């Protein structure tokens, strides 16, 4: 139940985790994740119902949504967590994160297609099924589309942000979300998105694992956010047509709402996390 | 209100647009005759499902960005 920073995982947590992940995909689990997600990438709509991003609920969705993920790896081996990746710190293609003994680097000239690490094509362990480019092997061009990660001063300027969301609750909103998102502003969670490329750049970006440690340190920034802003909590907080309130369950589960997931120290803690100060 | 329709070979790829599981889109979008998920932002940019987060001003933009992601390879219907 500890979340740690990527770069901080010993040889033996990298092994496991990148076990526990293939045996997902293996057993055919894993691309049902990618099949969801997209699902949701390619409804929600600034003026219609939204609820998996471009929302309010962005956040709260994917902190669900990566427990089921964590959950089925735990399934697998009960020692893995999600590994967080801080994009601010670890910034190059030279982080270990990587490396060919965690996820393999950026994706060769040509095609985009990753080399090495377990999860390259040529590995025959991981083939991308639910896909809209045609092509089958994970692809990468780190810092190919976009110059530079976010930095740790761009992220302090999001963070500093004290409402949590503002009407019109999408992607042209003012307020934390959407500049975490980063539809508004110096851009933090999409900006990471493009900065990988391959399939982290589409609809079906969970095909690529890096996509559950981006999020997670996503997650990580909602819960510094929490603690710098104790005084301000998640909105809105009813009666809002199209958009998850508060206390409203969301799709697909149906059974659980944004009010049940804000503490996220009930499922997990980090590995480091400030108290508010 | 709708951008205007498009019809043009880019990157020797034949991408089209049309004003008309997934969102109810006013917008349609071709690449070599598969259809391309578009979708239109609130500050009326666009994207597609295969550069979901990098806006661009119009349809064309998003074909030819979808072009330019694919580098040949045929695209799958949604
Ligand atoms: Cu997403
Ligand atoms: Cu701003
Ligand atoms: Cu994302
Ligand atoms: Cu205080
Ligand atoms: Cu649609």
């Amino acid at each position: 139940t500890v979340r740690k920073n990527q770069a901080t995982l010993t040889a033996d947590e990298k092994r496991r985790f990148v076990a526990a992940v293939l045996e997902l995909k293996r057993s055919g689990r894993y691309d049902e994740f990618v099949r969801t997600h997209n699902e949701f990438i390619m409804s929600d709509t600034d003026s219609g119902e939204r609820t998996g991003h471009r929302s309010p609920s962005f956040l709260p969705w994917h902190r669900r949504f990566l427990l089921d993920f964590e959950q089925a790896l735990q399934s697998v081996d009960s020692s893995v967590t999600l590994p967080y990746w801080d994009w601010s710190a670890d910034r190059t293609v030279r982080a270990s994160l990587w490396a060919p003994d965690f996820l393999g680097g950026t994706g060769r000239s040509t095609d985009g297609r990753v080399m090495d690490g377990p999860f390259a094509a040529s590995t025959g362990n991981w083939p991308i099924n639910v896909r809209v480019d045609s092509r089958t092997y994970l692809r990468r061009s780190l810092g190919g589309s976009v110059a530079e990660l976010p930095t740790r001063a761009e992220v302090e300027s999001v963070l500093a942000i004290s409402a949590y969301d503002l009407p019109p609750y999408n992607s042209a909103s003012e307020g934390f979300r959407n500049h975490l998102e980063g539809w508004r502003g110096v851009n933090l969670h999409n900006r990471v998105h493009v900065w990988v490329g391959g399939q982290m750049a589409t609809g079906v970006s969970p095909n690529d694992p890096v996509f559950w440690l981006h999020h997670a340190y996503v997650d990580k920034l909602w819960a510094e956010w929490q603690r710098r802003h104790p005084d301000s909590a998640y909105v809105p907080t009813g009666g809002t047509p199209d958009v998850v309130d508060l206390n409203e369950t969301m799709k697909p589960w149906n059974t659980v709402r944004p009010a049940d997931l804000l503490d996220h120290t009930a499922y997990y803690t980090f590995d480091a996390l400030e108290h508010h100060h | 209100a709708a951008p205007e329709s498009f019809d043009e070979v880019y990157k020797g790829r034949r991408i089209q647009g049309r004003p008309a599981h997934e969102h109810g889109g006013g917008y349609e979008v071709f690449v070599d005759g598969v259809q391309l998920h578009v979708m239109r932002n609130a500050d009326g940019s666009w994207i597609s499902v295969v550069s979901h987060y990098d806006p661009v001003p119009t349809p064309r933009a998003a074909a030819r960005a979808a072009v330019d992601e694919l580098q040949g390879a045929p695209l799958l219907p949604f």
